[PDB]
C-alpha cells in the first residue's frame, strides 16, 4: 500500500516469467500402419539379421502415451487460465490503490496552485508598500 | 532510511488493529449496573422472643 | 480512473476467453479415455473368449477380417490423439493471447502509476520550497516592512 | 531548469545501459572619491 | 556504498534509494529516474509532517481512546454513586 507501482512490478515479472516458458503439446506420429508390415518383413530381410527375428509394432505404446501427454498439457491449461484470473483480481487491488494515489496528487497540486496565487498577491503588495516607503 | 521507515511501519503495523472494543468482545460482565439499598439505624430496644 | 479501468480488463478477457473450444476440449478428453478403458475392456473379453473355444476353429476369413479391423483401430486411435492435440493447440493459441493482454494492461498500469507518483514528488517538492520561503524570507520581509510604513506614517504625521 | 535538470538530462539524454559518461570534476584615507577622469572639470 | 569513490547522481523511484552514475544498469527499469536534490527536498517536507500510514492509526485509534474511556468513566459513575 506503499507504492502499486513496485508491487504490480514484482506481479508483471511474474507474469513475463511463467508466461514466456513456452510449452509445446506432443507431437503426432506416422499415420498407424507406417512403416507398414509388408515393408517392415524386407525390412528385417535385406539386414541378414543372424537370428530370425519377428516385427514388434509398438503404435499403441507410442499412442497412449501421447493421449497422457495431452491430458498433462490440458491440465497446464487450466492452470493457465486459474493463474490469469488471479492476476486480473491483483491488477483490481493494485487499481483502487492508484485511484487514491492520483486523487492525492490531483489534491496536492490544486493545494500549490493555491499557495502559489497566494504568494503571488503577498509579494505583489510587498512591491506595492517597498515603493511607497521609497516615496515616503 | 525513509523507504526503510516505509517497509517498517508497514510491516509491524501493516494489519488491522487487533484492540477491539464496542460492547461485544467484552463478556457479559461488563452491561451490569450496581445498585445498593438499605438502611442503618441504632435503637434502645429489646430483643422480643 | 483505474477501477472502471480494470473492470474492462475483467470484461475483455472473459469475454475473448471462449467456452466452445474448452467445452469441446472436455468433452473430447472424456471420449478419449472412455476409449482406452473399452480397449482394455476388449483386451480382458477376447482373453476369455479364446479362454472357451480352442476347438472352434477360426477360419481364414475370421483372421483376415481381424488384422483388418486391428489396423483399422490403430488408425482410429491416431485419429482421436490428432484431434485432442488440435483442440488443446488451439486452446493454448487462445490462453497466450489472454495472457499477453493481461500483461500488456499490468506493465501500461505500472507505469501510469510510476508517473502519478513522480508528479506527485516534483509538486510536493514544489510546494515545501515554497512553503519555507513564505514562511521564512517573505514573512519576516512583509512584516518588518509594513512596521517601516507605519514608522513613516508617524514621523509624516508628527510632521505636519 | 537551471544546473539541475541540464545536468541530469542532457548529459544522459535518455540514454543508458552500457554507456556511461565520464568523471564529474600622506596618502592618507579621505572620504573623497579620487575620480577617474583628471579634466579638473569633469564633476 | 556498493562501491566506493564517485557520488550519487540521480534518483530511482521505484525501490526508493539514490542513483549513482553507474547504477541505473543493474535497474532493472532503465526510464524513471529523477535529479537527486529535488526528490530530497520533497521528501523532506513530506516527513516534516506525520507520516501518512503512521497517521492511518493517528486517526484511526483516537476514537477507541474514547470508546473505551466512555465505557471507563461510565463504570466510575456507577461505583462512585453507589460508594
Amino acid at each position: 500500500v506503499a507504492n502499486p507501482s513496485d508491487s504490480l512490478m514484482t506481479l508483471a515479472e511474474k507474469c513475463h516469467q511463467k508466461w514466456s516458458q513456452t510449452k509445446n503439446p506432443p507431437a503426432l506420429s506416422p499415420y498407424p500402419p507406417f512403416p507398414a508390415s509388408e515393408e517392415a518383413e524386407a525390412i528385417l530381410q535385406r539386414a541378414n539379421l543372424d537370428y530370425d527375428a519377428v516385427v514388434m509394432d509398438t503404435t499403441g505404446e507410442h499412442l497412449r502415451e501421447t493421449t497422457k501427454t495431452l491430458v498433462q498439457y490440458s491440465q497446464d491449461i487450466l492452470n493457465r487460465d486459474s493463474t490469469i484470473q488471479s492476476v486480473l483480481k491483483s491488477l483490481k487491488a493494485h487499481g483502487h490503490v492508484g485511484n487514491v494515489y492520483d486523487a492525492v496528487e490531483k489534491g496536492n497540486r490544486e493545494r500549490l496552485k493555491q499557495y502559489l496565487d497566494v504568494i503571488a498577491q503577498l509579494q505583489a503588495e510587498m512591491d506595492v508598500t517597498y515603493k511607497s516607503i521609497h516615496y515616503g | 532510511y525513509k523507504h526503510k521507515f516505509d517497509l517498517a511501519a508497514a510491516n509491524i503495523f501493516g494489519g488491522a488493529v487487533r484492540v477491539d472494543v464496542d460492547l461485544d468482545s467484552m463478556p457479559a460482565w461488563m452491561s451490569e449496573k450496581f445498585i445498593l439499598q438499605g438502611s442503618f439505624s441504632v435503637t434502645t430496644a429489646p430483643y422480643a422472643v | 480512473n483505474y477501477e472502471e479501468a480494470t473492470s474492462m480488463l475483467w470484461k475483455v478477457q472473459d469475454m475473448a476467453d471462449e467456452k466452445q473450444l474448452k467445452e469441446e476440449v472436455v468433452k473430447v478428453l472424456e471420449n478419449l479415455v472412455r476409449k482406452q478403458l473399452e480397449r482394455e475392456d476388449a483386451q480382458k473379453r477376447e482373453a476369455e473368449e479364446g479362454g472357451c473355444t480352442y476347438l472352434l476353429e477360426e477360419t481364414s476369413k475370421d483372421r483376415e477380417e481381424k488384422r483388418r479391423r486391428e489396423v483399422e483401430e490403430i488408425r482410429s486411435q491416431w485419429e482421436d490423439i490428432h484431434l485432442l492435440r488440435e483442440l488443446l493447440l488451439r486452446l493454448n493459441k487462445n490462453c497466450t493471447d489472454r495472457e499477453s493482454l493481461v500483461h500488456k494492461f499490468t506493465l501500461s498500469m505500472v507505469g501510469r502509476l510510476q508517473l502519478t507518483e513522480m508528479c506527485n514528488l516534483r509538486i510536493l517538492a514544489e510546494h515545501h520550497n515554497m512553503q519555507r520561503l513564505q514562511q521564512e524570507n517573505l514573512m519576516p520581509l512583509a512584516e518588518v516592512l509594513q512596521a517601516q510604513y507605519i514608522s513613516l506614517f508617524r514621523q509624516m504625521t508628527q510632521e505636519i | 531548469i537551471s544546473y539541475e535538470e541540464t545536468k541530469a538530462l542532457a548529459r544522459f539524454k535518455g540514454r543508458g545501459r552500457e554507456y556511461i559518461p565520464p568523471k564529474l570534476t600622506e596618502e592618507t584615507l579621505t572620504l573623497v572619491h579620487h575620480t577617474a577622469s583628471r579634466n579638473p572639470l569633469s564633476p | 556504498r556498493r562501491h566506493p569513490g564517485e557520488v550519487y547522481e540521480l534518483f530511482c523511484s521505484i525501490c526508493h534509494v539514490a542513483v549513482c552514475r553507474l547504477c541505473r544498469g543493474n535497474h532493472l527499469h532503465a526510464r524513471s529516474l529523477m535529479p537527486l536534490n529535488k526528490p530530497y527536498q520533497a521528501v523532506l517536507h513530506m516527513a516534516k509532517k506525520p507520516h501518512f500510514v503512521l497517521a492511518a492509526r493517528r486517526t484511526e485509534l483516537e476514537k477507541r481512546l474514547e470508546e473505551v474511556q466512555k465505557m471507563l468513566d461510565g463504570v466510575r459513575r456507577n461505583c462512585r454513586e453507589e460508594e
